[PDB]
């Protein structure tokens, strides 16, 4: 039933301090129950990081510290290091059975260990052969960007298109930059009736937009 | 050393039964509570229930009471999570975790078991060419590729020219569609001056469907 609300994402450069908030309620943190923190490195089992609001287990560096106030709690990481890039979960408890254990929504900490790299965007129209199979897929390929976070929006002529869009989560390439792809599924008739279709990629505040048209 | 070892990923259709497991080592199994915790795609963690392995005393969260059965086998230090009838909405990562005495937290976790519940059936891909384009590539080069559409399960393997062409190849991770099926693209960047003389074939293999495709990718002209 209850959840503790956390920011989906936090980033910082190596050496800086970052904080992760954890918003609870009058029935858990506000009622006097303790707060715990877990760290989950990618591919690994979650690990206890903080217990009893501000205690650290052995094996946890003093760079991590926890705090609680009113209905909220906070995890602070000083001297951010590459190894701290991970998902972090807060946890408490409440008074009802459903809330025996209450968990946070999780926060991905990104450690910005290399400079920003802008995405290259490649947009392919439906192939004639796919049109003959009564389908139409536009393919938007996004590569060589850092950090690994993008949003994609599609447009038909000049109006947004939400239906038929599937976009991957960014994944790391061999050069430690990131790649992602977005697909717009249309009927052959939709492809031919509109004048153009666009893939707009937003990365760190800047946008790259490519357009194709059936009349190419 | 204390460890909790969970069984591997599962793929099931709705209406099938399933049990997943968590083997404890390094401590006295019977005197610590074991919990099961669910993580739905894009969500946080949610506790499902806990069991005391010494006497198999079990407590369930009300949400999951009657949807799952938790049990334990002392002889082999293993706890189980069991569904009689799975649903698509049961697709999630399931964690085993060891509770602490008195305080309400966990000091030891398993790595998690991915359970995927889908009506998707084994299906081989349809492969379509992505005809070369020089619009977004560096000077003197062109990008061509193949679209590998609507297959299940992962993975497909893509090579180019029977593995003779490896430089400039970028096979993108697949996208999971709402239909339950996967699609991916593989693109290779080649010299523009080669498009008329060099043949480019993408070799797509999907072992689960025993499908093999060798698709020529030609200029549109």
């Amino acid at each position: 039933q209850s959840v503790l609300t956390q920011p989906p994402s936090v980033s910082g450069a190596p050496g800086q301090r970052v904080t992760i908030s954890c918003a609870g309620s009058s029935s858990n943190i506000g009622a006097g129950f303790d707060v715990y923190w877990y760290q989950q490195l990618p591919g690994t089992a979650p690990k206890l990081l903080i217990y009893g609001n501000n205690n650290r287990p052995s094996g946890v560096p003093d760079r991590f510290s926890g705090s609680k106030s009113g209905t909220s709690a906070s995890l602070a990481i000083t001297g951010l290091q590459a190894e701290d890039e991970a998902d972090y979960y807060c946890q408490s408890s409440g008074s009802v059975l459903s809330d025996l254990y209450v968990f946070g929504t999780g926060t991905k900490v990104t450690v910005l260990g290399q400079p920003k790299a802008a995405p290259s965007v490649t947009l392919f129209p439906p192939s004639s052969e796919e049109l003959q199979a009564n389908k139409a897929t536009l393919v938007c390929l996004i590569s060589d960007f850092y950090p690994g976070a993008v949003t994609v929006a599609w447009k038909a002529d000049s109006s947004p298109v939400k239906a038929g869009v599937e976009t991957t989560t960014p994944s790391k390439q061999s050069n430690n930059k990131y790649a992602a792809s977005s697909y717009l599924s249309l009927t052959p008739e939709q492809w031919k009736s509109h004048r153009s279709y666009s893939c707009q990629v937003t990365h760190e505040g800047s946008t790259v937009e490519k357009t194709v048209a059936p009349t190419e | 050393e204390v460890q909790l070892v969970q069984s591997g990923a599962e793929v099931k259709k709705p209406g099938e039964s399933l049990n997943i497991s968590c083997k404890a080592s390094g401590y006295s199994f019977t005197i610590y509570w074991i919990a099961w915790v669910r993580q739905l795609p894009g969500k946080g963690l949610e506790w499902m229930g806990i069991i005391y392995p010494g006497d198999s005393d079990t407590r369930y969260s009300p949400s999951f009471q009657g949807q799952v059965t938790i049990s334990a086998d002392k002889s082999i230090s293993t706890a189980y999570l069991q569904w009689r009838s799975l649903k698509a909405s049961d697709s999630a990562v399931y964690y085993c975790a060891r509770g602490v005495a008195v305080d309400w937290y966990f000091d030891l976790w398993g790595r998690g078991t991915l359970v995927t519940v889908s009506s998707a059936s084994t299906k081989g891909p349809s492969v379509f060419p992505l005809a070369p384009s020089s619009k977004s590539t560096s000077g003197g080069t062109a990008a061509l590729g193949c679209l590998v559409k609507d297959y299940f399960p992962e993975p497909v393997t893509v090579s180019w020219n029977s593995g003779a062409l490896t430089s400039g190849v970028h096979t993108f991770p697949a996208v999971l569609q709402s239909s339950g099926l996967y699609s991916l693209s593989s693109v290779v960047t080649v010299p523009s001056s080669s498009l008329g003389t060099q043949t480019y074939i993408c070799n797509v293999n999907h072992k689960p469907s025993n499908t093999k495709v060798d698709k020529r990718v030609e200029p549109k002209s």
